[PDB]
RNA sequence: GCUUGACUGCGAGCGUGACGGCGCGAGCAGGUGCGAAAGCAGGUCAUAGUGAUCCGGUGGUUCUGAAUGGAAGGGCCAUC
RNA sequence: UGAGCCUUGAUGUGUAGGAUAGGUGGGAGGCUUUGAAGUGUGGACGCCAGUCUGCAUGGAGCCGACCUUGAAAUACCACCCUUUAAUGUUUGAUGUUCUAACGUUGACCCGUAAUCCGGGUUGCGGACAGUGUCUGGUGGGUAGUUUGACUGGGGCGGUCU
RNA sequence: GUUUAUUAAAAACACAGCACUGUGCAAACACGAAAGUGGACGUAUACGGUGUGACGCCUGCCCGGUGCCGGAAGGUUAAUU
RNA sequence: UUUUGUAUAAUGGGUCAGCGACUUAUAUUCUGUAGCAAGGUUAACCGAAUAGGGGAGCCGAAGGGAAACCGAGUCUUAACUGGGCGUUAAGUUGCAGGGUAUAGACCCGAAACCCGGUGAUCUAGCCAUGGGCAGGUUGAAGGUUGGGUAACACUAACUGGAGGACCGAACCGACUAAUGUUGAAAAAUUAGCGGAUGACUUGUGGCUGGGGGUGAAAGGCCAAUCAAACCGGGAGAUAGCU
RNA sequence: AGGGUGACAGCCCCGUACACAAAAAUGCACAUGCUGUGAGCUCGAUGAGUAGGGCGGGACACGUGGUAUCCUGUCUGAAUA
RNA sequence: UAAGGUGAUAUGAACCGUUAUAACCGGCGAUUUCCGAAUGGGGAAACCCAGUGUGUUUCGACACACUAUCAUUAACUGAAUCCAUAGGUUAAUGAGGCGAACCGGGGGAACUGAAACAUCUAAGUACCCCGAGGAAAAGAAAUCAACCGAGAUUCCCCCAG
């Protein structure tokens, strides 16, 4: 589903509030993108469905760390 | 983004220094082909 | 002719309305205009010329102003 | 290619005026030994009057108010104006190449007996396309509703303080 | 030929034919939050939509209004700064 | 019952028997009554538990003002001769009652809206695979042999067997009439009627589902139900109406 | 207490008040051994795509309102005692 | 525990037992066909068809057991490519499914009220989904207070309509 593999972000539900304050249900979706991350530790490419915030987290932390916690969470990449 | 260079990339930088490069440039090109590593120290 | 009573704070007592409200009002206090003065003047000879509340805007007011000092805001008064 | 950054050139002649002036000039010397008057690029501005640039053959005087002007001369003189060279310098935009993101409902190889999928090699496109958030437009495709009262029955007409 | 099973079988609907129009293929368009599927294992002599409705003779004028297509100069114009 | 007005020919009831409609909870006010009385009373809870404790708190004994604040006064205003609101009963806690408020709130009764499911054994369409269409006519293209032609073209006979062709049983329909209309039947029967090798018909299995399907289009059909199916729930929806 | 018994039973019966009862299995309170479990002491560390912000929305009694605080979809982004 | 008993409609028949393995009651075991999560494959539930191994053998044949999927780990294998990796085989452990309410989270209406209706209310209710327990959630201050202090969370009564 539309779940960021790294950050765990998933769609939420809010309202479209018009100018006249009419409220209709809507969904906020994360900005996911299927990206091919390169890992030095294996000499290999790892493809993850990760939002832009998740890619920023990847740059900040490191690909090895994020896979470490992905495996700890048990999700298969 | 800050990258520690590992080569002389004829565009801009010499070996072994931290330089401000575009995040996408570092993520897609520099890091995956040696050349640079992120500035974590 | 001169002028600002087309004043400020009240108001005995009435009239008229289911009510909201609307009208008449001597007299009191302050400060004015006209008149020598008595006196008259808080709009037009009278009855139409208009809209409640909310929400806000502007100017005063240190009345309040969530720990304290301010301020934001709110209130009260004038007003859109 | 458009904002700012040694801009050293930064104009600027309603009125007069050798004399192309907003005013502080450092309110009067600068100046002379980087060389003062054919500047051996020449225009920038040219209302074309002359401010006017390594080129000075001249290697030292043109010259300052002084005279006319509403000031007085930007004489080594600090902020000089709807223009550009500025060392480029940080930057939008546009355009053109690239490939490394990404796309591939191109080909081939493998899991694999499998026109799904994934992995690899490669070709093409390529920062475009596409998706997320925000945002303007369109939107009876869809949805929720509104569409007054009096009234010689209702409508139409008229009226509503 | 079809149609209101169960008051209407028709002049209604369909029809072959005609025209306009969209679509270059990962086609338009439709179902689907998406994957995907139909279109089609088709490809512009094809497919979708709209209208008219064999055949014969034809289909005149109007682009002001409403749409649709094309244009980019100018005016007004959102987020952001 | 409803009405200005009913024997009314206005509504309701065939009759009997049983069931059937102003309730409950909690707040607030008024009345009656009981206790205490400038006091009254406890709530949760603790408890050998209808006792006792618990006074947290609530109401009242003081009002005026928007408020600071003042205080039997206060507010207005510069200030009242003033004027408004106040100042000389007694409240409070139970119990019973009459109202009000929130709840389905006196009972029955909608058409509708939303949510989750069940339905394509009928019918609509499509997909796959099988089957049916007695009998008799008409006579296209084509071919052959001749005539003909420069060769065609064209022409005659023979042959040929096309067609959303013709007549007509099965099969499919449903145009007219009569019957029936508490029927034999919740759409049939009798006599005629239309198609009947096709855009036909039919058996079996499958697929499409409710703002959705499917529709040679009637708002038709979607299990005798369709301008939005059925079942369960929101739900005792709401009903200024009967 | 109650129920039955040919009508209404303290003394007819079954029960009740009370007194006892478990070979086996079990829950519970506590204890003892045990298996991997670990105290205390000194010195350091002391939670970063994070707080906060921009845009949208929601929850806070609080409907954007002068609106604090929390949670976030998107874009950013510290100090670290 | 016992002098009665073989459940009931349901009488009968044939019997068992009397002082103790009749019957009855309780604890623990034994058996527990088929379907059903159903688990070897399949299926129109209570049915059809197998594979492997072991053991019975007069060929016929019979019996027993295992054989699902997912996750976790381990072992052994093993592509495109060298190494690896993906994948494959085997074994061990765990899960699934059901259940009345309560509980936490993911979504989430409308009728209704407003005397119409759209902000709002109804209501985060109904309903759907997921997860867990005997309770769950919360919970040990980046909290309140007001410069006096309190001291995690939960629940009841006031505060307080
Ligand atoms: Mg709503
Ligand atoms: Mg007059
Ligand atoms: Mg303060
Ligand atoms: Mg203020
Ligand atoms: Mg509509
Ligand atoms: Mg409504
Ligand atoms: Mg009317
Ligand atoms: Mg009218
Ligand atoms: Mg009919
Ligand atoms: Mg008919
Ligand atoms: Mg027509
Ligand atoms: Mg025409
Ligand atoms: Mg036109
Ligand atoms: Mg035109
Ligand atoms: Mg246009
Ligand atoms: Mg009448
Ligand atoms: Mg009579
Ligand atoms: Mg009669
Ligand atoms: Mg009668
Ligand atoms: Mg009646
Ligand atoms: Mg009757
Ligand atoms: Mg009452
Ligand atoms: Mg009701
Ligand atoms: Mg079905
Ligand atoms: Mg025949
Ligand atoms: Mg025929
Ligand atoms: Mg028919
Ligand atoms: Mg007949
Ligand atoms: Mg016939
Ligand atoms: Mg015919
Ligand atoms: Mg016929
Ligand atoms: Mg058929
Ligand atoms: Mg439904
Ligand atoms: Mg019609
Ligand atoms: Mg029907
Ligand atoms: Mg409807
Ligand atoms: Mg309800
Ligand atoms: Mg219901
Ligand atoms: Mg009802
Ligand atoms: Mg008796
Ligand atoms: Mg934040
Ligand atoms: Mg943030
Ligand atoms: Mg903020
Ligand atoms: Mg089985
Ligand atoms: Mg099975
Ligand atoms: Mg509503
Ligand atoms: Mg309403
Ligand atoms: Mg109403």
């Amino acid at each position: 589903s539309r779940v960021c593999q790294v950050t765990g972000k998933r769609p939420v539900t809010g309202n479209n509030r018009s100018h006249a304050l009419n409220a209709t249900k809507r969904r906020f979706l994360p900005n996911l993108h299927s990206h091919r991350f390169w890992v030095e530790s294996e000499k290999r490419f790892v493809t993850l469905r990760v939002s832009a915030k998740g890619m920023r987290v990847i740059d900040k932390k490191g690909i090895d760390t994020v896979l470490a916690e992905l495996r700890a969470r048990g999700e298969k990449y | 983004m800050q990258v520690i260079l590992l080569d002389k990339v004829a565009n801009l930088g010499s070996l072994g220094d931290q330089v401000n490069v575009k995040a996408g440039y570092a993520r897609n090109f520099l890091v995956p082909q040696g050349k640079a590593v992120p500035a974590t120290k």
